[PDB]
């Protein structure tokens, strides 16, 4: 019922493609991969990173608070 | 030789009176499955180059099947050509 031939109505659209044996599999891989990755990470880093930053701060604070919770209070054994 | 190969595949359109008894297997399967409206084979030649292939006219819901059968015929001519179809071509 839902196969190729009856998916959508498309008019006046031209597509050009070439054979995979005709073109390279890695056309300028590093020289255009690096700026594209940098663009994607600079468009998403402010939405993604600060929650995990404050997870790191909460994790370190909780671990150190537990460590000083196990620490001996020097105020005890001071009266006698 | 390539022209003989085209003569094995041949041409067809919807006004042909042969019915299902056409000698071309592509034309016979097109009549049997109501796939294409027409097809033809061409060997266009230019100075040390050219285009050798097939052009077919059909509705949308048949297209892939036509391609499949057409490619099968080409591979049959690459692998399993017999003397009778060569004599006919
Ligand atoms: C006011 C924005 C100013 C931005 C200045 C930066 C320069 C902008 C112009 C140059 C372009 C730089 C690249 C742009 C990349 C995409 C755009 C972008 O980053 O937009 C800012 C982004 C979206 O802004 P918007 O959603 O409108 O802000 C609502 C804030 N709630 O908003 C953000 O990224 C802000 C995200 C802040 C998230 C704070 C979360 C704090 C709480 C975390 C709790 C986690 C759990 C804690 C523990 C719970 C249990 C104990």
């Amino acid at each position: 019922g839902r196969e190729f031939g009856n998916l959508a109505r498309i008019r006046h659209v031209i597509s050009y493609s070439l054979s995979p044996f005709e073109q390279r599999a890695f056309p300028s891989y590093f020289s255009k991969g690096i700026p594209n990755v940098l663009r994607r990470t600079r468009e998403r880093i402010l939405r993604v990173a600060p929650p995990f930053v404050v997870v790191y701060l909460i994790y370190t604070w909780g671990n150190q608070e537990f460590e000083q919770s196990k620490r001996k209070n020097p105020a005890m054994y001071e009266n006698d | 030789t390539l022209q003989v190969a085209n003569a094995i595949i041949g041409h067809y359109d919807c006004t042909y009176g042969g019915g299902v008894h056409l000698s071309s297997p592509l034309a016979s399967v097109a009549v049997a499955n109501k796939l294409c409206q027409s097809f033809q084979t061409f060997n266009i030649s230019y100075s040390d180059t050219g285009l050798l292939g097939a052009h077919f006219v059909c509705d949308a819901m048949s297209i892939d099947d036509m391609v499949f059968f057409l490619q099968g015929q080409w591979m049959r001519l690459c692998t399993s050509a017999t003397e009778s179809e060569v004599t006919r071509g």
